[PDB]
RNA sequence: GGCAUUGCCGCGAAGCUACCAUCCGCUGGAUUAUGGCUGAACGCCUCUAAGUCAGAAUCCAUGCUAGAACGCGGUGAUGCUCCACACAAAGAUGGAUACGAAUAAGGCGUCCUUGUGGCGUCGCUGAACCAUAGCAGGCUAGCAACGGUGCACUUGGCGGAAAGGCCUUGGGUGCUUGCUGGCGAAUUGCAAUGUCAGCGUGGGGAUAAAUCAUUUGUAUACGACUUAGAUGUACAACGGGGUAUUGUAAGCGCUGAGAUUAAGCCUUUGUUGUCUGAUUUG
């Protein structure tokens, strides 16, 4: 095969890293530049497309399509990486004075032999006429090009609950670097929905580990990256009638009758896209912005759906809505 | 680039004075005309219709 | 029900698979031949000698995969206390003494308008520059001068390329060799440097951990990895239920009914039950 992957043995993380990120730019608002998200279960959706000389032109399509579990995320702190003539090096990281459960659950491997004294230090010590973050981010004002934001995940707000929350950072691409920093200084202690962050026909990235099999070198498990996915549909996890088409007009929620297999249903945003998302399912994956301009034809157009899949995949999938359902089968056994 | 002074003539139609102080600049840009014209893969003398430079010559005159 | 080596026809979730299904699969430089620009060499020219503008399926960046198990940054917690006993309360001996840029040229002072300016001058060694006397640097008298210098309090600002460095303000404290005083030194006997670079032990007490173990499954041969385990949507199970596998069940049409159903499906207003062991580290 390939000699672009290198050596063969597995990716040693759970969760993968984000090795790349889109330039910057000084004239922007400042932006969130990436997500990441949680795969959830596989479907196929029917539709039709404007691609004006291709074969497929106003004409009823079919192609599978992955679903990904995106809860809106929650911001504690930020870091600014100053530049140095080895590699960039961070100043200092800084949080939200109060944090979640489940961050606080990252510090520990052991949670419940612990004693919970963590942050009362740090947490508690900025609890006072302040001063606390105020030389440290005044330095990276005056320091630091570039700059990162630390954002975790609510998984109390996902069915599958481990109780543990996920750390990653993401840039920002405004500019002037005050109303960088102010602008995540005013995000301390704050969520950030999916909303102001990406919207659809925009191709992104969403990339992770593989599939653990076993040994037999070892084949799979690791995080392989694959670009150019069109996201479908930009879910509303509080949105009624979850797969409401431009054409379909019924109510039907995106999560089947009976659940997802292995899943409850869908509390938060998602993000359906055409093809494939690495990994086994259940995972945490990541989302890339284009890291360029890839305007063109073929990333200019619109989706315009016929039909979203809600039947229960498991077994043949059948029937979609258990009034339809329900109406079909008529009275069972002991029902009417 | 900047120091060139650009025209499309007038009483002579098909053709474009380009002027200004650098013979390396002028020249410069005008081999670069000359040489995004090139006639390749084909007949060569097919269309002898091509871009060219007419005039070699000073602005002044008397000078 | 069992054997008929997983009993055959038929059904089959799931798991695992298939160019036998679907997705997706980088953007800029540097270049060679080539075409030249400019212009000698060569009083013609010339893509070339100096200098040059484009350009390859290449090379390098751009993007991708890992991440040094003696590569490194950020921050989160407490390492603390007692007793017993051990170091100390790859090569020093004045000073590592800071523009930058050219070298067919530059500093420094200065002139005037502010220059690509004028004037002077410097370099041809750091052999320079500062610092330097006092028992290895004592104890004591003043003369001048308000210095220089130490130390500790101390203002203020700068330095994030490894900033941990530098300047600075304000008092006190000591010093003084800028000047002139007075007492001390031996006997180390004629050399054999002859001086002047808080700290771990091991066993308690306590702080925060981490590990084994246990459970789970996204992992897996062992490893290894991901969850949960402190009184809660915690966990575990029954059942309430929901999908769906299944093809009409003992038995008097009843009945697309039955049996199974997370052990690698799901939501759990209820029920029943559990909730902290050992080991080491800081």
């Amino acid at each position: 095969g390939h000699l672009g992957f290198l050596p063969r043995k597995r990716a040693a993380s759970i969760r993968a890293r984000v090795k790349a990120f889109p330039k910057d730019d000084r004239s922007k608002p400042v932006a969130l530049t990436s997500f990441l998200g949680y795969k959830a279960g596989m479907t196929t959706i029917v539709r039709d497309l404007d691609r004006p000389g291709s074969k497929f032109h106003k004409r009823e399509v079919v192609e599978a399509v992955t679903v990904v579990d995106t809860p809106p995320v929650v911001v504690v702190g930020v870091v600014g990486y100053v530049e140095t003539p080895r590699g960039l090096r961070s100043l200092t990281t800084v949080w939200a004075e109060h944090l979640s459960d489940e961050v606080k659950r990252r510090f520990y491997k052991n949670w419940y032999k612990s004693k919970k004294k963590a942050f009362t230090k740090y947490s508690a010590k900025y609890a006072q006429d302040g001063a606390g973050i105020e030389r440290e981010l005044a330095r990276i004002k005056k320091y630091a090009s570039v700059v990162r934001v630390l954002v975790h995940t609510q998984i109390r707000k996902t069915p599958l609950a481990q109780k543990k929350a996920h750390l990653a950072e993401i840039q920002l691409n405004g500019g002037s670097i005050s109303e960088k920093v102010d602008w995540a200084r005013e995000h301390f202690e704050k969520t950030v929905a999916v909303d102001s962050v990406f919207e659809q026909n925009e191709m992104i990235d969403a990339i992770a580990v593989t599939k653990g099999h076993g040994f037999e070198g070892q084949r799979g498990y690791h995080s392989r990256t694959s670009i150019n996915h069109k996201i479908y549909r930009v879910g509303k996890g509080d949105d009624e009638a979850n797969g409401a088409t431009s054409f379909d007009r019924t109510k039907k929620t995106i999560t089947p009758m009976g659940g997802f297999v292995h899943y409850g249903e869908i509390k938060n945003d998602f993000i359906m896209v055409k093809g494939c998302i690495p990994g086994n399912r259940k995972r945490i994956v990541t989302l890339r912005k284009s890291l360029y301009t890839n305007t063109s034809r073929k990333a200019l157009e619109e989706v315009s759906l016929k039909w979203i899949d809600t039947a229960s995949k498991f077994g043949k999938g059948r029937f979609q809505t258990p009034a339809e359902k329900h109406a079909f089968m008529g009275t069972l056994k002991k029902d009417l | 680039r900047d120091g060139v002074t650009i025209e499309f003539s007038t009483n002579v139609k098909d053709e474009i004075v380009l002027s200004g102080n650098s013979v390396e600049d002028v020249s410069q840009n005008a081999a670069d005309l000359q040489q995004i014209c090139r006639v390749r893969n084909k007949d060569i003398r097919k269309f002898l219709d091509g871009i060219y430079v007419s005039h070699k010559g000073f602005i002044t005159e008397d000078l």
